[PDB]
């Protein structure tokens, strides 16, 4: 989160400065990672 | 007449005394107040281990010649390796103000700011708007989370959930200005570094918005 | 030996009398042509060692 | 600027002297008397 | 056995290996017969004590004649380039001394300063061991193609293919004497090196001092032809050397001068003072005297005469001194 | 063995020895008066007239790169043959071959573009180690002040580890199960542990390095 | 039983109370012995080897 | 014989070397002494004192004052720590102590 | 209960204390932050303190770097105070103080600042002058001046002879 | 930050400490001494003029009483430019008298220099005008820790005295 959060104010400066696929880069890979962790636990793990 | 490395060296000497402290003088109108370095990690040895880890964890899986400490050791390499990555790649992108010249009328600053390596340049920002800020802020996002609806429900979660989220700077400050101080300059903020040679008198002027006499 | 012994002693004899520490071993200023004790002192060091060799 | 044989036979001077503090203080007589 | 000697038996054999006489002891290691005679113990023994001088001999003979190889070359010349690869960059430091600052960083202008200015850094990537690789480079381009090119040649030959493939290979020269002076560790590799300096400087201060560098191979490609041939020329050519030494402490100072490394700028390497054109004469005289470039392709009839002759003359020792002149033999 | 005398109409300090600057004036108004002679000035009862300010006193291209090797060629040719030459012409010029100043009550002698105080032999070969010794290590102690990061890096990591440690024993007690079988006990030479663990914490392994010390090797 | 005297106690196995162990003034600093212990003890080490 | 001729070898050593002080620091109250001293693989290890129970004893014997290290101007000066008869060795040179 | 290891120094924990509580004082009256009850606010975390360190975390770090001046530093106090202000920034920016007591948070600056002081001192007694090491005593020796065979170097007639000469220019170079 | 992980932090800090400093360890004694040694000399006796001289033989003199009803601001200024610079002697190291008299010129002086390298204190009881006129300047560089008091006996040896001297001015540098 503090990742995303961090890439998200760094992009905006640099825009204003003078986009999201630097932001997003790995999100969905990190996400589905968690999530199966989390319900491998769920199974009692 | 013949080499004296002994006067060439007083004479480079003289000049990095003059350089360390700030002192420097009016050239072209522009009076350099402030000169900065900005860090630089690396990234493609963390990506290349990143993606042998990959790779080998894929052929291990084509055969079965791994063993058990292999099948272990492998994907926390590649995990740490991956993170470290990521985290160089975010310290990277960091906007660090590199220099900054004082006009001739003591009203505006140009500023030569790094990003990855890329050197931007504001030539008009007036001292009116700039602000050094002595202790951590609130950074917010406000065209609401501006993504695809698993990243805007994600980043909605763990937020005030509500249109506009306000993150304060602390919870950012260890890999957005670790290594410096957070400079508005009237639109942008950028990463003063701690590593400076500036000219501290005008320097203290200019940040708290105050003008400096021409 | 005897070269080795001439290397040694002049070795030593220059080094020393860089720093002006010149052996007090034979008279300063010669006596019939003036020469130095330094050039006495390495003519010496080089011939005597030899002259003892071929008396040996 | 340069080696000098002086200065080398000072050195020699100064690590054969710096054993000796260490030697005469193992052969000191302590403040003890085993009776 | 079986968590510590699968591990600590393999250097246990490469030190026998470096120790034990290996073409004997494989010998050895196939006792018996197939039909004929001379190959019991005694008889191995005996040609394996004669196969010395005779594997010398054709080391020697497959290095002349035949087409060079790198590995022969480079185990031919293991010293310069393995262990005593540090004494180039201190040689290269004391040439570049005189405009290189390290007077002023806890250093004398000697080639004691320039080894502690070497050895400050450390033993290994940022000391002793600096641009090692490089010059290992270096000797696999240069050296080992001018053999492969001019292969059993005259000397003028010789310092033709030589002076050619110097010029081919110099710019990589320029890189190394870069990496061995910078005392502070500014360039982080041969790359980052040479892409400051083009980056600074255009490509073509790369080839500093290129003419400076081939008279001064030419003139010591002339001292290794001398002293392969065991002539008594080699003190003419030891003085031909110390006189052209000062080309290469002027490529030196050439190399390193525009760079941040140097106080002064190239226009101001000519303006050095006079007494400093011989840096480091004596140390790189006693450095190649003790570790000269060994190139068998290039040695000359003399000098092979020399070799084969030490050989055959060593080869005379397999005979009994008490040996009776017998009438009826 | 000059004498000389100068007189500053107190603009400049005579409690203190004189600046480099303000010999290196006397140094040029001398050499300047020496080449032709001014009434005899810098007597003792006619002393020179020097007004020094504060300012005076203390303010003071492949083509052509392959033209220029080239031609740096062929000057490296002829510096590297007239060197033995002008080495061995030096020599016999060796073969075939003051410094002193008193300015005003004390006595100088002619260093660099300057004078220098003299008052012992002494007293001068140690200020010719102190500036061989200023020279020797200017660049040594001209380090980079902020290149802390890496040792910043070590002090966070040991913090965190501590800053855990802290997170572990937040609402932990202090009485361990020993100190209850002490207090059922009779042992007047032992006491209570009364005060947080955090600070000793790990203390075992310490002790149990201390005992197989000398026998792993 | 043997910490047990009849007659006298054993010392306290923690410090008086009254000491306090914050640090002071540094009196002597000869810290190159260090390095000497270093260099003897291993080459004794490696001699003895 | 390896065993114990290395227990012994090291043990000595660091026996002897544990006479020596590499560094000896006031408290704030100057009522105690922490003296760093060598560990047996050439670290510090460190110590601490009462300064009340050092005492520069003299001799035992009277006639052995002349053959004392502390005579020479650089030699060593040996403290006795009286209430654990231990023994703290210094140089006697102005430049290690403050 | 008590080791025989001495106390990092506290000469200047109380300063620490009084500017970080000064400073929330501006931020969070009435909770009872002063510098003399230093010991009660130590044995207390600051979620009992009703305190967010976290967000006043950088200009307690910034007021403490300007306002702490260290003498017992070979860093002059300009520069002694930036690298402080970097170091604890970096350090307290990793750190997370909101959980635990507030001691950990003024003994953890306090560490910080003495152990920047001694890496000042590169790890040796500012007090103690030293002795040379062997690199210092080599440059020491090999940089005195050569003061040759001053016998040679006389108006007598005696050295105007080839040999005297000779000798005088290869020892007196 | 406790007891013991001590041992460990110090040893990796000692190691880590190289990088910044090469080899610090063989050239502490010489580190002690600044680059640029900006010195501010308050004394004025007799005693304290003989101590300055035998102890800044080498040091240049910035002679501050010159700059007198100034702004204590051009007054910082032009001693800062006087002490920024190295002659072609290699000298390096500057010792200003009677330049700082109050407060405000000393921070000036600091900032602008980034402070000065040492300021020295005789402490002479036989002098009456110094705590007179630069008793602030005492004041501020005591606060910024960057005074070393030497007291002086004006009937003490002159020997003894300069050795001491010498000894606490090397000690008390700041880089
Ligand atoms: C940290 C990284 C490891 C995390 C744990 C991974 C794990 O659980 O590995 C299982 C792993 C199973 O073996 P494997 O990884 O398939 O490798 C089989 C060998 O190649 C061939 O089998 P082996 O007969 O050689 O012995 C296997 C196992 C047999 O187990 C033992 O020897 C221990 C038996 C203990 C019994 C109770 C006492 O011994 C070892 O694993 C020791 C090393 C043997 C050579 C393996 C290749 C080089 C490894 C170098 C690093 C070694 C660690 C340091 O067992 C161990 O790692 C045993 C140690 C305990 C866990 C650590
Ligand atoms: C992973 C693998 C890693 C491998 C790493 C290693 C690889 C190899 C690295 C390089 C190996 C060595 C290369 C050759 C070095 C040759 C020596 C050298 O550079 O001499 C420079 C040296 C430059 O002189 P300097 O060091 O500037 O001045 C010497 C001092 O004047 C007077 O000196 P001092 O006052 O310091 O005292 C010196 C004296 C001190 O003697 C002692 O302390 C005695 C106990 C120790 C011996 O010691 C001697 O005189 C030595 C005996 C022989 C002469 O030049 C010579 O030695 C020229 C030859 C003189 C012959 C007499
Ligand atoms: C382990 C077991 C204990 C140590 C055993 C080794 C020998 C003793 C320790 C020693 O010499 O340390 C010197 C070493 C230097 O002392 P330092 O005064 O601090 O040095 C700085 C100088 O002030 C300032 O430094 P510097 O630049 O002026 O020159 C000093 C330095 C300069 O050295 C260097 O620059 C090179 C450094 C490495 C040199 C290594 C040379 C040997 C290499 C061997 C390698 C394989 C082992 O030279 C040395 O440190 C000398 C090194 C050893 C010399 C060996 C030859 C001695 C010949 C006999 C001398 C006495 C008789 C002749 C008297 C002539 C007329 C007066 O001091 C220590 O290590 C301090 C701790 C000593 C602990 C042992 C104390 C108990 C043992 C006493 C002696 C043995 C028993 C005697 C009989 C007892 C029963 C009656
Ligand atoms: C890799 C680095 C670390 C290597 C390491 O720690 O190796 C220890 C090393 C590993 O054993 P190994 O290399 O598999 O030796 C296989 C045995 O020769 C024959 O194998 P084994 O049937 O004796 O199996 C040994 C096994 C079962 O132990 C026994 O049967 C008795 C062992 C004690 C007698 O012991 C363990 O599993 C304990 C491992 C710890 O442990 C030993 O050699 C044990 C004895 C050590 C003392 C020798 C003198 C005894 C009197
Ligand atoms: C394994 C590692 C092996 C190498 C490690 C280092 C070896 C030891 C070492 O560093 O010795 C240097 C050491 C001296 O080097 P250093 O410590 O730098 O002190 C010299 C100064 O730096 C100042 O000396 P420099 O280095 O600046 O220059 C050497 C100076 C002093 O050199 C000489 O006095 C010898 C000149 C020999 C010239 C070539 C003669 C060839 C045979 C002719 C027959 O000679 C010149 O400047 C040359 C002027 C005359 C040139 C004439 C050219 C025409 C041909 C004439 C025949 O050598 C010795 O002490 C010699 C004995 C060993
Ligand atoms: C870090 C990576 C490097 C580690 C090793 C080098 C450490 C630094 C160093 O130079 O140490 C030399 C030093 C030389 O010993 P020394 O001459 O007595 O000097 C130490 C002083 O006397 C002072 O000795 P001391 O009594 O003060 O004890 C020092 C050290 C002694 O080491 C130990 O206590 C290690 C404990 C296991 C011992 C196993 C045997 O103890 C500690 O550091 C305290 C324990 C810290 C444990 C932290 C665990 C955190 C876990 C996660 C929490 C969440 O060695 C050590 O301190 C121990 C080395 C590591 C343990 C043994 C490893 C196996 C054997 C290796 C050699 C064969």
């Amino acid at each position: 989160y503090n990742h995303l959060v961090i890439k998200y104010y760094q992009s905006f400066i640099c825009n204003t400065l003078i986009e999201f696929n630097y932001i997003l880069s790995s999100f969905k890979f990190i996400k589905e990672l968690n999530n199966i962790i989390i319900i491998s636990l769920n199974k009692l793990f | 007449t013949v080499f004296d490395a002994e006067l060439a060296f007083i004479k480079e000497a003289n000049e990095m005394i003059q350089q360390n402290t700030g002192n420097l003088p009016w050239d072209g109108g522009k009076k350099k107040i402030f000169q900065g370095q900005a860090n630089k990690y690396l990234e493609t040895p963390y990506y290349l281990l990143a993606a042998l880890s990959g790779l080998g964890l894929l052929y291990f899986l084509y055969s079965g010649d791994a063993k058990y400490k292999t099948l272990v050791l492998t994907p926390v390499v590649g995990i740490a390796a991956f993170v470290l990555l990521r985290r160089n790649q975010i310290l990277n992108r960091v906007p660090t103000l590199t220099e900054l010249f004082l006009h001739k009328d003591g009203k505006f600053v140009d500023a030569v700011v790094s990003v990855n390596g890329q050197l931007i340049s504001k030539n008009d920002i007036p001292v009116s708007t700039l602000k050094l800020y002595r202790g951590d802020h609130t950074v917010k996002v406000n065209l609401n989370d501006f993504e695809d609806a698993s990243a805007k429900k994600f980043l909605a979660q763990q937020s005030g959930q509500e249109g506009v989220i306000n993150v304060h700077f602390s919870k950012l400050r260890n890999l957005a200005a670790r290594n410096g101080q957070v400079l508005n300059l009237g639109d942008t903020e950028v990463v003063v570094p701690f590593e400076n040679q500036a000219n501290r008198i005008i320097l203290k002027q200019i940040f708290k918005g105050v003008e400096v006499l021409p | 030996n005897s070269l080795l012994f001439t290397a040694v002693s002049w070795f030593s004899i220059y080094q020393f009398a860089r720093k002006g520490a010149v052996l007090p071993v034979l008279r300063e200023y010669g006596r019939y042509f003036g020469t130095h004790r330094l050039f006495r002192q390495y003519l010496h060091t080089l011939v005597l060692p030899l002259l003892y060799t071929e008396y040996a | 600027k340069g080696f000098n044989l002086a200065n080398a036979v000072n050195t020699v001077k100064s690590t054969l002297n710096a054993p000796i503090k260490h030697i005469k203080r193992n052969i000191e007589p302590t403040g003890s008397n085993y009776s | 056995a079986n968590f510590v000697i699968p591990y600590l038996k393999p250097v246990a054999d490469f030190w026998n290996s470096l120790c034990i006489d290996q073409h004997q002891d494989s010998l050895f290691q196939f006792k018996g017969q197939t039909g004929s005679l001379g190959t019991d113990w005694t008889s191995k023994y005996l040609r394996s004590e004669q196969d010395v001088y005779n594997h010398k001999y054709l080391q020697y003979h497959k290095r002349v004649h035949e087409a060079p190889e790198l590995t022969d070359v480079i185990s031919d010349n293991v010293y310069r380039l393995t262990l005593f690869a540090g004494v180039e960059r201190v040689l290269s430091v004391r040439q570049a001394q005189a405009i290189l600052k390290t007077q002023f960083a806890g250093a004398t202008e000697n080639i004691s300063g320039a080894f502690q200015t070497v050895l400050n850094g450390g033993i290994f990537r940022r000391g002793y061991f600096r641009g090692a690789l490089l010059n290992l480079l270096q000797f696999c381009g240069a050296p080992y193609q001018s053999l492969i090119w001019s292969r059993n040649s005259g000397i003028t030959n010789q310092v033709i293919v030589s002076s050619i493939f110097e010029a081919f290979f110099y710019p990589l020269d320029t890189v190394k004497t870069l990496i061995y002076n910078d005392v502070q560790g500014k360039y982080k590799g041969a790359f980052h090196c040479a892409s400051q300096v083009v980056q600074n400087a255009g490509w073509s201060r790369l080839y500093a001092g290129i003419f400076q560098k081939l008279i001064f191979n030419s003139a010591l490609i002339f001292h290794l032809n001398q002293v392969w041939d065991g002539s008594s020329q080699q003190w003419a050519s030891l003085a031909l050397v110390a006189a052209a030494y000062p080309l290469l402490v002027l490529k030196t100072r050439f190399q390193v001068a525009g760079t941040p490394l140097a106080l002064a700028t190239s226009n101001e390497v000519l303006k050095v003072n006079r007494k400093t054109l011989y840096a480091g004469l004596v140390p790189y005289l006693i450095f190649n005297t003790l570790f000269a470039y060994e190139f068998a392709a290039w040695h000359s009839s003399t000098a092979q005469e020399r070799v084969i002759g030490g050989l055959q003359n060593a080869m005379k020792q397999f005979s009994s001194p008490a040996a009776e002149q017998v009438w009826s033999s | 063995s000059r004498i000389y005398w100068f007189d500053f109409n107190g603009t400049v300090n005579e409690n203190l020895p004189l600046n480099y600057n303000v010999l290196k004036i006397c140094r040029n108004e001398i050499n300047k008066l020496e080449k032709l002679n001014e009434n005899n000035l810098g007597t003792q009862k006619n002393p020179i007239k020097l007004n020094l300010s504060f300012e005076d006193k203390h303010y003071n291209n492949s083509k052509n790169f392959i033209s220029s090797i080239f031609d740096k060629t062929f000057e490296s040719l002829n510096t590297v043959l007239m060197a033995p030459i002008y080495s061995f012409l030096e020599f016999k010029l060796k073969l075939s071959s003051n410094h002193y100043y008193v300015i005003n009550g004390k006595l100088y002698i002619t260093y660099n573009d300057s004078f220098k105080l003299f008052t012992t032999i002494n007293d001068y070969f140690n200020d010719l180690n102190e500036l061989s010794n200023t020279k020797l290590f200017f660049l040594y102690r001209s380090f980079n002040i902020y290149n802390i990061k890496l040792n910043s890096l070590v002090d966070f990591v040991f913090l965190k580890l501590i800053l855990f440690i802290h997170l572990l024993y937040l609402k932990s007690t202090n009485y361990n199960r020993f100190d209850y079988r002490l207090k059922q006990t009779d042992w007047g030479f032992y006491i209570n542990n009364n005060s947080n663990y955090i600070q000793n914490i790990f203390s075992g392994l310490k002790y149990i390095w201390r005992g197989l010390r000398f026998w792993i090797i | 039983n043997y910490l047990d005297q009849p007659f006298v106690k054993v010392p306290n196995a923690n410090p008086n109370a009254s000491l306090n162990f914050e640090e002071g003034e540094v009196l002597y600093e000869n810290t190159r012995l260090l390095e000497w212990a270093k260099f003897w003890n291993y080459s004794v080490v490696v001699g003895y080897l | 014989v390896a065993i114990y001729a290395t227990y012994i070898a090291l043990s000595y050593i660091n026996n002897i070397w544990k006479d020596y002080v590499v560094r000896a620091q006031f408290s704030k109250d100057k009522e105690l002494l922490f003296v760093t001293r060598v560990s047996p693989f050439g670290t510090t290890e460190e110590e601490v004192y009462e300064v009340a129970h050092l005492e520069h004893l003299p001799p035992s014997v009277r006639s052995g004052v002349k053959d004392l290290s502390a005579q020479d101007a650089d030699g060593l000066v040996d403290v006795t720590c009286m209430s654990s008869q231990r023994s703290l060795v210094f140089y006697k040179g102005d430049q290690y102590w403050n | 209960n008590r080791t025989h290891d001495k106390v990092i120094s506290q000469t200047y924990v109380p300063a620490i204390a009084n500017i970080a509580f000064t400073h929330l004082s501006k931020k969070y009256p009435q909770a009872g932050l002063k510098v003399d009850q230093l010991n009660t606010l130590k044995e207390k975390t600051w979620n009992d303190l009703g305190v967010n360190i976290e967000h006043e975390k950088q200009e307690i770090l910034v007021e403490l770097s300007e306002q702490i001046f260290v003498k017992e530093s070979k860093l002059r106090w300009v520069h002694e105070q930036r690298q402080r202000l970097a170091h604890t920034t970096y350090v307290f920016s990793g750190l997370e103080f909101q959980n635990v007591k507030v001691g950990f948070f003024i003994d953890s600056y306090n560490f910080l600042l003495q152990e920047l002081a001694h890496r000042s001192n590169l790890y040796q007694s500012k007090d103690i002058v030293g002795e040379k090491s062997f690199h210092e005593k080599h440059l020491e020796q090999q940089t005195a001046p050569y003061s040759g065979v001053k016998s040679l170097e006389e108006p007598v007639s005696q050295n105007k002879s080839f040999i005297n000469s000779l000798m005088r220019a290869i020892h007196n170079h | 930050m406790n007891n013991t992980f001590k041992f460990l932090h110090q040893v990796i800090s000692k190691l880590t400490l190289k990088a910044q400093v090469p080899n610090y360890g063989q050239y502490s004694h010489s580190l002690k001494r600044p680059i640029n040694p900006k010195v501010v000399v308050f004394g004025n006796s007799s005693r304290a003029y003989e101590l300055i001289s035998s102890q800044f033989r080498n040091f240049n003199h910035v002679n501050g009483l010159e700059l007198k009803g100034q702004e204590d601001n051009i007054q910082a200024n032009k001693v800062a430019q006087s002490v920024l610079s190295i002659n072609d002697g290699f000298q390096d190291g500057y010792y200003i008298t009677d330049f700082p008299q109050n407060s405000k010129q000393a921070e000036r002086l600091d900032l602008i220099t980034d402070g000065v390298n040492l300021a020295l204190y005789i402490k002479d009881p036989s002098d009456k005008v110094t705590v007179t006129r630069q008793q602030e300047a005492i004041d501020y560089y005591r606060k910024t820790g960057a005074l070393v008091e030497f007291e002086v006996d004006p009937r003490g040896d002159l020997e003894e005295q300069v050795k001491q001297l010498s000894n606490q001015v090397l000690n008390g540098y700041k880089h």
